């Protein structure tokens, strides 16, 4: 048995947007009792709905549960930018809960920005620890979603990259770190290495040389 | 307020066994049957079982029979999940949750469970030295486990601050950095030191970082 969800929505504050929940084995029907749960940062989950479209304690009453055709729905009216999180919804059949793949519902609360990027070289204290580390810090961008890509010279690097998942800045725009991991004998060897980072509003490449 | 609290975090060799528990209150503990959810690889959900504290009765996943085992006690309004024969497929995220009329009123606040035979290794501190403003940070490098904690200043430093999520690497280790946003003119003339803490292996490091 499975329940499939939309992977992910966007909207905006003062917005409607209806989530779906689809079961495999054909019609959602009020007996397998739809519940809708939200999963915010830090594993904070909240119960929305369940029953038969009944608001949990203390859920407001913008969110609200119905059938759409054959499939069961979460309705947000007037979205706030507090609604973005990840929506996860559970069917019962007879014996046992099942449970959707979850949606990703974004909120545009703010400007979009696109970063400010610092590429730190590898120190020379860990160069003398015989390793290397590319730092690449993504800064004050919105919303929280960019591409980051690597370069030794003009071409392309994908091994020994790791990027952070953008996390909220106290002013509530994103921030990323990348890193590529190098033998030193590689950063002495080509004459730079960039990080390029991708936003909707902008593509900006910096760039770091051994010398 | 109505609180679900469960036991915390587990980091624990195969072929061990673990007891989570979760105690309710701020709710009327019988008035609820205790559901037992797993999130894998911070996405997916999936059903455990129920518990009935009224009468023990439960009724389980089949995929879970012989995995988990759910037991109650009443009188101290504290569920609990044992779950036996430990593999890594069990590292996951736990929870308990609340339920009455087929409706997750309720949430635990989540068991992390780490199955693992790796062994704690102390992290390695870099600077990111500064070359408006001027940004400047702490590599901290090759860890096992989570977590590492970061300030700067002895917690003096706030303004600026941000300390990324760490990234698991290939190797199995962790890495993480930390930043700072600063004035330009105050570069050369303020004490800029993270405090990294590494609690697991009993390591900490002060790293002045200097331009």
């Amino acid at each position: 048995v499975v329940v499939t969800q939309e992977s992910a929505l966007t909207t905006s504050p003062g917005e409607t947007v209806t989530l779906t929940c689809r079961s495999s084995t054909g019609a959602v029907t009020t007996s397998n009792y739809a519940n809708w749960v939200q999963e915010k940062p830090d594993h904070l989950f909240t119960g929305l709905i369940g029953g038969i479209n009944n608001r949990a304690p203390g859920v407001p009453a913008r969110f609200s549960g119905s059938l759409i055709a054959d499939k069961a729905a979460l309705t947000i009216t007037g979205a706030q930018t507090e609604d973005e999180a990840i929506y996860f919804c559970a069917l019962w059949y007879s014996n046992h809960w099942v449970f959707g793949g979850g949606t990703k519902l974004t909120v545009l609360g703010q400007p979009k920005a696109a970063p400010s990027v610092t590429l730190f070289p590898p120190s020379s204290e860990e160069l003398q620890a015989n390793k290397a580390t590319l730092v690449c810090l993504i800064s004050d961008f919105y919303p929280g979603a960019v591409t980051v890509a690597w370069k030794a010279d003009s071409s392309p690097v994908k091994a020994g990259v790791e990027t952070t998942t953008p996390s909220k800045q106290s002013n509530n725009k994103y921030a990323a770190s990348s890193y590529l991991s190098l033998t030193p004998e590689q950063w002495k060897s080509h004459r730079s290495y960039s990080c390029q980072v991708t936003h909707e509003g902008s593509t900006v490449e910096k760039t770091v040389a051994p010398t | 307020e109505v609180q679900l609290q469960q036991s915390g975090p587990e980091l624990v060799k195969p072929g061990s066994s673990v007891k989570i528990s979760c105690k309710g209150s701020g709710y009327t503990f019988t008035d609820y049957n205790m559901e037992w959810v797993k999130q894998s690889h911070g996405k997916s959900l999936e059903w455990i079982g129920v518990i009935n504290p009224n009468n023990r009765f439960t009724s389980y996943n089949q995929n879970f029979r012989g995995k988990a085992t759910l037991t109650v006690d009443k009188s101290s309004s504290t569920a609990y999940m044992d779950l036996r024969s430990l593999t890594s497929e069990d590292s996951a995220v736990y929870f308990c949750a609340g339920s009455r009329w087929y409706q997750y009123d309720y949430w635990g606040q989540g068991t992390t469970l780490t199955v693992s035979s790796a062994s704690t290794k102390g992290p390695s501190v870099f600077p990111l030295a500064p070359s408006g403003t001027a940004a400047l940070g702490c590599l901290v490098k090759d860890y096992f486990p989570e977590p590492v904690t970061v300030s700067w200043n002895s917690g003096a430093l706030t303004s600026g601050v941000h300390t990324f999520p760490a990234v698991l690497q290939s190797s199995g280790l962790y890495s993480l950095s930390s930043v700072v946003t600063v004035p330009s003119s105050s570069l050369g003339t303020q004490t800029y030191i993270c405090n990294v803490n590494h609690a697991p292996s009993n390591t900490k490091v002060d790293k002045k970082v200097e331009p």
